[PDB]
């Protein structure tokens, strides 16, 4: 075996690492009670959200 | 005179007073985003000790 | 993982600090049963219902 | 006088009483800390006997 590099354990912390960052967003919308929180989520949803928004207003 | 005092007071009372059964719509909008915010709280404090393993 | 900090309590707090914060408010008019509790609610709203009042009285 | 005492009240909750939710996050934050140095103050001890054979 090659012990120098484990390369294993580099596919697993990346696995692990884009979960987390899933894990967050998820956390984030269920807190807040909205889809979209941040620019990022969708760029076309926030724009046609706020033209609703002020419409409601 | 009391006509318009009538008048005025059905005036007033749309921009001053509150409309009881839309106000508490929104109190339960925020009364159930309370207990969720405050769910998920407890979740992300929970996230971080999977490490320790 | 990053233990040091953690971003998806961060969020999570803040979000709550405005859900409790405005629920706050929504006591308020419920308890008093007057919409504009404070100035800056409404502020030529508060401003003309005075004018009302006034005349009212 | 009924007015000023509660908004003086809140003024003062402010800077004296502490917000419950995100106190409890440092201190889960610190927890695991405390487990973390321990776990690796334990191996520091068991790594001086390697060349000590």
């Amino acid at each position: 075996m090659i012990i120098n590099h484990n390369v294993s354990a580099i596919f697993a912390h990346r696995t692990l690492k884009s979960n987390d960052a899933n894990l967050s967003k998820d956390i984030e919308k269920l807190s807040s009670g909205m889809r979209i929180n941040k620019a990022g989520d969708d760029a076309s949803g926030l724009a046609v959200s706020e033209k609703m928004r002020t419409q409601i207003a | 005179l009391m006509n318009a005092y009538e008048n005025t007071q059905a005036s007033e009372s749309r921009i001053r007073d509150t409309d009881m059964a839309e106000q508490m719509t929104s109190f339960t909008r925020y009364q159930i985003l309370t207990q969720a915010a405050t769910s998920m709280l407890a979740q992300a404090n929970m996230k971080s000790q999977s490490v320790m393993r």
